[PDB]
């Protein structure tokens, strides 16, 4: 159907960001929306055929190109912190027919690239009071001190991703809400039965996917390069 | 033209009905799609109605269209937790090669807690902060935000195995979890 | 969202019973209510009533306004009736239980809608009408109410108290039991 | 003690 | 036979005293809030389709707007700076703490305001939510699983604004 590229992107103010969209639905119309946490689907650019580009609702700062029917590009000539949003490409057979959205691309444009930091992931094993009272065991994960907001957390039990009993905060929170461009923190919960946590053969791993510096970009600062990486923390079941 | 999607946020207890009402300006509008967006995903079409119909009930959804009042609505009878998502309005007219969206309504279906048992627990350090846990609280209970700096409290969260949870952690040494959740 | 929250002018009214109430609250606790029959203000804490004067007529004026709005909104919505809800009761004492000492038993009832209920105290399946005082219909964020009833009792030798609740949303009354010592 | 007043709803 | 309910809610939100005040009025029909005023917005905005007639009708009356906007001062500020500062804010009720057994339980009751800090230096303890007795008093139950003859427990420490020094009742 509709395929966007890339899926996640981090850039600095003044760079060039080219969002690619390939549709294979034989649709003449393609659209570029952005979706900010201040909710709503705001239309940027769109096109009714190959070689056509139309200004949507918020065209300023963006440029679109429709070289073929299959591809519809969104070009950020001079990147700005305002461009930080979630961008959706959508195709459609007719303006009065269903839209088919791509899976969205999360973009983070930053004023200073030296403020990027990976998350520090920690797993906290369940409390003894919860196990004896509720006969259930809640593990807790913490991804702390990371920047920007690009973060994806998942739970892995015995090498396979679990979803049942998982609860992640919908949005990461600022460590200092008063400070501008503060670091973020994310908490997630995995609740299992007390028997399951008491089995020493059960392997719990909280995996946090971070998006940062690209391969073409360079760091050259004091610490290590905060490139896009996975930071994980593990815990084993304990009979005691 | 433009659409208004008035119930910005809709909080409903599960099993009860819920409805979103929208209006449109252009009386030549002939296509009214409804899109549902689950957290972390894209919007997907779930139902639409065209100007040659008043009512349409398919796939457990109902959409109505009052062309005279230039208002149209979606109805979700007997909600379930799987209904909580962002729902979007839209209208289309033959003289515009685009549709006009509403600002969305975040539908929130609160799960039924059959036997609640609220309590606060404190997890193991596991080698740098102290983390505490407030779980099994009823849906109505709202976790108040931490006015104390250097104390972090996350909002409510519901997990199906259905139990609410809230995590509060802090780096400060003088930190106790008997009343860390000041609710 | 803030350090303190005050509810001033909370007004309720029902059309079939011709019943409403007017209350003021601060930080989740009831400041007073207006007795519509006696046309007087009944402060929850009498000490605060000597410091603050609220003439009851203001409350009755907000009641009359919602009484009129109810007739308007009942037509505006296509006569949508109230959805009877299931109240979740809970019993607990005010202070730690000491065998033979005086203590107050509380029957916390939550998620009440409509605000019509019968909270009764039974002593070993025996009707008790003495020593019981209930608060007004306090309000919640989901626009449901919660009402608390108080029973002064002397705990001893398994008295087997329980709190009975009668609501339209309950086909059978819910009884919560409590005992100590 | 101050109070907030109740508006009358639109009637038709 | 059938039942209909209407609720109106005037709400005043104070943070840092009267520094920032927020007025929110809510008109509610059968659990559905249809129109609300919010001092952040400055006018009446419909919440559901039910509220559109009222929000449009009340905004056309500059007096309803003027009076409603003024209620952030004539109701919110006035009630806090006067009645509440003289009653609810000044109220301090010292807690009553006592340790019993059944798993040792430390009961802290009859206190005001809400801020409290009950602790034992031992972890593994389950504490309940802050219980709101509707008599303007609170209570907190802190409960720790106890084993036999594990020495003499140090304290059940209790920290409260009403208390200049903690109670620290020994087991
Ligand atoms: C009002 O409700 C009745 C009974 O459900 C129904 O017959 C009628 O069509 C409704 N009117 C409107 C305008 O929805
Ligand atoms: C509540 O009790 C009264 C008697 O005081 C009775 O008339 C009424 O029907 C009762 N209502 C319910 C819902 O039980």
């Amino acid at each position: 159907a509709v395929t966007q590229s890339p899926r996640n992107k981090v850039a600095v103010t003044g760079g060039k960001v080219t969002l690619s969209c390939n549709q294979t639905n034989n649709h003449n119309n393609m659209y570029w929306y952005r979706q900010d946490t201040g909710h709503g689907l705001r239309l940027i650019h769109y096109s009714y055929g190959a070689g056509s580009t139309e200004k949507g609702d918020i065209p300023d700062g963006y440029k679109a190109s429709r070289p073929s029917q299959e591809n519809f590009s969104l070009i950020l000539e001079l990147a700005t912190p305002s461009q930080t949003s979630v961008y959706f490409c959508a195709s459609g057979g007719q303006s009065n027919e269903r839209l088919f959205f791509g899976h969205g691309t999360k973009l983070s444009v930053l004023e200073d690239l030296n403020k990027v930091f990976p998350p520090e992931v920690a797993v906290f094993e369940p409390s003894e009071a919860e196990i004896s009272h509720t006969q259930k065991a809640t593990l807790v994960c913490l991804a702390t001190g990371f920047f920007p907001d690009h973060v994806e957390l998942s739970w892995w039990v015995n090498g396979k991703e679990v979803h049942s009993g998982v609860c992640t905060d919908p949005q990461p929170l600022k460590e200092q809400p008063a400070l501008n461009d503060s670091r973020y923190a994310l908490s997630s919960r995995l609740r299992v039965s007390a028997t399951f946590w008491q089995n020493p053969r059960n392997h719990f791993r909280c995996q946090v996917q971070f998006y940062g510096l690209s391969e073409n970009d360079e760091w050259t600062q004091d610490r290590a390069k905060p490139v896009t990486q996975i930071v994980s923390a593990e815990a084993w079941g304990r009979a005691d | 033209e433009q659409v208004e999607q008035l119930p910005s946020i809709l909080r409903v207890q599960e099993g009860s009905s819920a409805s979103i009402n929208c209006t449109y300006e252009n009386s030549a509008s002939n296509y009214f799609p409804w899109y549902k967006q689950e957290p972390g995903e894209n919007p997907k079409l779930i139902i639409d109605i065209r100007s040659n119909m008043e009512r349409k009930q398919t796939q457990g959804l109902i959409v109505l269209l009052d062309k005279k009042a230039k208002r149209f609505s979606l109805h979700i009878t007997d909600t379930q937790p799987g209904d909580s998502a962002m729902y979007f309005c839209a209208a289309s007219d033959d003289n515009n090669n685009r549709i006009f969206f509403g600002d969305g309504t975040q539908l929130v279906v609160k799960p039924n807690i059959q036997n609640p048992d609220p309590a606060v627990y404190q997890l193991r350090d596991s080698k740098d902060k102290s983390v505490c846990l407030f779980t099994d609280f009823d849906s109505q209970t709202n976790v108040s935000q931490s006015k104390d700096s250097d104390v972090y409290i996350t909002d409510k969260c519901v997990l199906d195995m259905k139990s609410n949870s809230a995590v509060a952690w802090s780096n400060k040494s003088d930190f106790a979890c008997a009343n860390a959740f000041n609710n | 969202e803030a350090d303190h929250v005050g509810f001033y002018g909370t007004t309720v009214y029902q059309s079939p019973g011709d019943i409403g109430q007017y209350t003021h609250e601060f930080d989740g606790d009831e400041l007073f209510y207006v007795d519509l029959d006696k046309k007087k203000t009944v402060w929850r804490l009498p000490e605060f009533g000597q410091l603050i004067l609220f003439e009851p007529q203001g409350g009755l004026q907000n009641i009359a306004a919602e009484k009129h709005n109810l007739g308007i909104l009942t037509k505006r919505s296509n006569f949508t009736p109230a959805t009877n809800e299931a109240p979740q009761a809970t019993v607990f004492p005010k202070s730690p239980v000491l065998l033979g000492q005086p203590n107050t038993l509380i029957c916390f009832v939550d998620n009440i809608f409509p605000p019509v209920i019968n909270i009764t105290w039974l002593r070993n399946s025996k009707s008790v009408t003495d020593g019981v005082y209930e608060t007004s219909f306090l309000v919640n964020r989901d626009h449901s109410f919660h009402k608390l009833s108080y029973l002064t009792f002397i705990p001893s030798d398994d008295d087997i108290y329980d709190c009975k609740v009668e609501h339209w949303g309950l086909e059978e009354p819910v009884l919560k039991h409590w005992t100590s010592g | 003690e101050g109070r907030v007043r109740v508006n009358s709803a639109y009637q038709s | 036979e059938r039942h209909f309910v209407v609720q109106f809610k005037g709400e005043c939100y104070y943070t840092n005293g009267t520094q920032r005040i927020r007025l929110v009025t809510r008109y509610i029909y059968n659990r559905e809030e249809y129109v609300r005023y919010d001092s952040d917005v400055g006018e009446y905005r419909a919440v559901t389709e039910l509220g559109r007639p009222d929000a449009e009708y009340w905004n056309s009356q500059p007096e309803i707007l003027e009076r409603t906007r003024a209620e952030v001062d004539t109701a919110c500020r006035h009630n806090y700076e006067g009645p509440e500062t003289s009653t609810s804010l000044r109220r301090l009720e010292q807690p009553n703490v006592a340790i019993s057994l059944s798993t040792l339980v430390c009961s802290v009751t009859d206190f005001y305001p809400a801020k409290i800090k009950v602790r034992w230096e031992t972890v593994g303890v389950s504490s309940t939510q802050l219980i709101r007795n509707g008599d303007w008093t609170f209570q907190v139950l802190v409960m720790l699983e106890m084993t036999p003859h594990q020495g003499e427990v140090y304290t059940c420490h209790v920290e409260h604004p009403s208390l200049k020094s903690p109670i620290t009742v020994e087991w």
